[PDB]
């Protein structure tokens, strides 16, 4: 690694990242996912989001640091995962992606993976 | 015969297919080379035969060679702090002596019948408790609430890190609010004596000494404390009264004076975050909980790590000392409360209450009465009541709709105040 | 006095205290040393890939294979391909073999020919299907590799008497590799359940205990004499805790019966689990 960014918080570990990124991609294929900052910021304003994933090592980090303060008002969990390049892949994109918002459909197929991971994430926010 | 074999050999598929059979066949054997060769150990979906081919495809392109060639100090300084340790010893030693004597005196009477009635009464009292009101504070969850030594006023810290002081009995509305310079509040604590001061730690790595003025909303900064890089999770006043100890994230719990606002001790020893610091009632010892799941005792006077406690397989959020002073209690991400009494040492050690599901934030003993009950808060939305003798769970109370960051209990034990992700402050009977 | 309450622990001991105190020489086992100039610093995966990286891989994988086969026919290692024929294509293939001359002899060849191709599809399927099951046995052989952390659960109920309930709990525990145990009081007396495993396992089992199985349901039990009704409506289940543990000393999942509330503890006592029971 490199010095993990002090502002990065909650930071998911190795074992949670595998469980999270796997859900991301699993949602990508049902197109319940939304990738990128602005696409994610849109979600919260509307009110459809489930949780946000962000890149920890996003350079500079200040460009996404607004999401946390928005999430806390809409009561939406969030975490950082350790690299952007990995998050890029899971969304089905060649290229680096710093944020992503899974959305809501309560008829969904993957519904029970999501509640699983939010339950894990909200633990990190102590 | 040569030209027939050469053209076949020159061909890429064939060139690969020859290489595939010289590479070992097991999941582990194949895998190890990959990680050593730095390429991804595993891909999306694949059976091992597909995995094996990838090796070859990688081995072919780079023209890389075969798996054959592939494979403690004593720190001096700070005499001035040294002076303090003496003070602590004089204060500590006397206090401990008094405490032990007092404990002994209790022992003599026995007359079990009275006591065993008392516990029953206490449990019944605990069973009854209910909400009085809710209330509001902000739109961020409430990270810390604390009651003054007279139990008339509560301070509430938001994640937004603004503190409003409320009136114990009624709560309505409040006295007056202040939006402090800091954004995300760790903990808030009262000086044991005057009821004129508080202290608050937060995300910015700066601790603020507040003067609470009379019935005025003119809460006044007495001074700021510097030295901390990361967010500060917990802060406490020595039982004495002179010293404040701070414990943050960068593996440094720092012992601070109130008056001079100086760094008396910079301590090290955990390997990740340190999420709580507790001071134990004779003012002899501080126990540090950490994110590395190691509860580590410390002797302030010698500056010697004493007894390391291992029990928590997730981060240890709260470390609650007991009034008696011979027991400690911890809580953690793992949904366990450990209670270690140091006297036994050889074979008594830790009694685990299995308390809560979904973490534990703040465990609290009952202040008066030497400590008997435990009260704790997790994200399970419930709130618990424990004996300190059996550590049987007695009762639970649900009035919160959301998770609970922290809770403090009335000195008499006629209040319980709990604050919550849901943004209210709920007074329990 | 008293017992489930475990008041027994409240009661004070003078000799331990007095003996301790005398040994201590006044003020605990802490400050005994006192009756210190320096202060001490004390030491111490999967990648995915996109849609376009599938194509390129699928095509560059396919290309190498087909062109390699192409040379094999040029070089003469391999049979020259004969035409595919169907009942559509049937009429206009004038390959030298008995087209109009033998009309029903050319029906059979094509109709036989069609089925032989299909039979191959079926064969590739069954052969692959069978191979995996052998391959499965290697999976069977593979031996756990300890997880670092053990998720756990705990459940508590009024009655377990129904056998159909007694049986499921034995199966699924053995089916899912859940370590743990179960206990209860005598027969009709209430009890507890414990389970431990990877977090995916527990969730299945938790679903079973609560939402699938009906503990309030009525059953007609068999006794040594014959069959009799039982009404368990009052019986109910609820979870106590789920959490995390340094090690799971449970070796196997062992249902048992205890007559008292005490050996019940001593049972768990063996596992340092006394606390998991709640009165």
């Amino acid at each position: 690694m490199s010095a993990p960014n002090p502002k990065a918080f909650p930071l998911a570990d190795a074992a949670l990242t595998q469980q999270i990124l796997d859900v991301v991609q699993q949602a990508a294929n049902l197109r319940q996912l939304k990738k990128g900052a602005n696409e994610a910021t849109k979600t919260l304003n509307r009110g459809i989001s489930e949780f946000i994933i962000m890149a920890a090592d996003c350079e500079p980090i200040e460009i996404l640091l607004h999401l946390p303060l928005l999430c806390e008002d809409k009561n939406v969990p969030y975490v950082f995962v350790p690299s952007r390049v990995a998050l890029g892949r899971a969304c089905g994109v060649s290229r680096p992606v710093i944020a992503a918002s899974i959305t809501t459909n309560d008829a969904s197929a993957i519904k029970t993976q999501i509640y699983a991971v939010k339950d894990k994430i909200e633990t990190l926010l102590i | 015969n040569e030209s027939t074999a050469d053209i076949l050999k020159q061909l890429p598929h064939e060139r690969l297919q020859a290489v595939l059979e010289k590479i070992p066949e097991e999941d582990l054997e194949v895998r190890r080379l990959l990680s050593i060769l730095k390429k991804p150990e595993v891909v999306e979906n694949e059976d091992v035969q597909q995995r094996r081919i990838r090796l070859a495809e990688i081995l072919m392109v780079d023209e890389i060679d075969l798996e054959n060639i592939n494979n403690d100090f004593f720190t001096p300084a700070t005499s001035e702090l040294i002076f303090a340790r003496r003070f602590l010893i004089n204060y500590s030693l006397e206090r401990s002596r008094k405490r032990l004597q007092k404990e002994m005196e209790r022992h003599q009477k026995f007359n079990t019948r009275q006591e065993l009635l008392s516990r029953r009464t206490e449990l019944q009292r605990m069973a009854n408790l209910e909400l009085a009101g809710s209330q509001l504070v902000s739109t961020k969850p409430i990270s810390a609430v604390s009651l003054s030594t007279d139990d008339m006023v509560v301070a509430t810290g938001s994640w937004a890190g603004d503190l409003q002081v409320l009136n114990s009995q009624t709560l309505q509305p409040l006295t007056q609010k202040l939006d402090s310079h800091v954004g995300k509040i760790g903990a808030i604590d009262w000086h044991p004596d005057s009821n004129n001061q508080m202290i608050s730690c937060a995300e910015d790595g700066l601790i603020k000494n507040f003067q609470y003025s009379n019935e005025e909303g003119g809460l006044r900064l007495l001074g700021d404390l510097v030295g901390h890089e990361r967010r500060i999770s917990d802060v406490k006043y020595h039982p004495s009264g002179k010293f404040i100890g701070s414990a943050s994230h960068d593996m440094t719990w720092r012992l601070w004076d109130a008056s001079t606002h100086q760094e008396l001790l910079l301590q090290e020893g955990h390997d990740k975050g340190v999420f709580s610091l507790s001071f134990q009632c004779d003012g002899s010892l501080v126990c540090s909980g950490g994110m590395d799941s190691l509860s580590m005792l410390w002797d302030i006077r010698s500056g010697s790590k004493v007894m390391t406690l291992a029990g928590h397989s997730k981060p240890i959020y709260t470390v609650a000392w007991s009034p008696n002073g011979y027991q400690v209690a911890t809580g953690g991400g793992d949904g366990i409360i450990n209670v270690w009494d140091i006297r036994k040492r050889d074979e008594g050690q830790l009694n685990q209450i299995l308390a809560h599901r979904n973490i534990v934030t703040q465990v609290r003993f009952s202040k008066e009465d030497g400590g008997k009950k435990l009260v704790s808060c997790g994200y399970d939305n419930l709130i618990n009541v424990y004996s300190s003798d059996t550590w049987l769970k007695m009762g639970s109370l649900a009035g919160h709709t959301d998770k609970i960051i922290s809770l403090d209990i009335s000195n008499n034990s006629h209040f319980l105040v709990s604050g919550g992700w849901d943004r209210s402050i709920k007074l329990w009977n | 006095p008293n017992l489930e309450l475990h008041e027994d622990k409240f009661l004070l001991d003078l000799s331990k205290f007095k003996i301790y105190y005398d040994n201590n020489h006044g003020y605990e086992w802490w400050d005994t040393a006192y009756l210190v100039a320096h202060p001490l610093p004390e030491k111490i995966i999967k990648a995915y890939l996109t849609q376009h990286e599938r194509k390129r891989l699928r095509r560059n994988r396919r290309k190498m294979a087909r062109e390699a086969r192409e040379i094999k026919i040029k070089l003469g290692l391999l049979p020259k391909p004969e035409p595919k024929v169907k009942l559509s294509n049937m009429m206009s293939v004038f390959e030298n073999d008995q087209n109009i001359t033998d009309p029903t002899a050319w029906e059979k060849v094509v109709k036989d020919q069609v089925d032989l191709r299909k039979r191959k599809h079926l064969e590739e399927n069954e052969r692959r299907h069978e191979d995996a099951i052998k391959r499965r046995k290697e999976a069977v052989n593979m031996n756990v590799e300890k997880p670092t952390v053990y998720h756990c659960k705990v459940f508590q109920f009024k009655n377990l008497q129904n056998p159909k309930i007694r049986f499921k709990l034995k199966m699924n525990s053995k089916e899912l590799s859940l370590k743990g145990l179960c206990l209860r009081i005598r027969d009709d007396g209430p009890g507890i359940i414990i389970v431990v495993g990877n977090e995916k396992s527990c969730k299945f089992y938790e679903n079973l205990v609560m939402k699938r199985i009906k503990w309030n349901e009525d059953f007609e039990l068999h006794t040594n004499t014959g069959d009799i009704k039982m009404d368990m409506h009052n019986n109910s289940i609820s979870k106590t805790w789920e959490g995390y543990l340094q090690d799971c000393k449970f070796k196997g999942w062992f249902m048992k019966v205890c007559n008292d509330q005490d050996s019940l503890l001593r049972t768990l006592g063996q596992f340092d689990s006394e606390h998991f029971y709640s009165p």
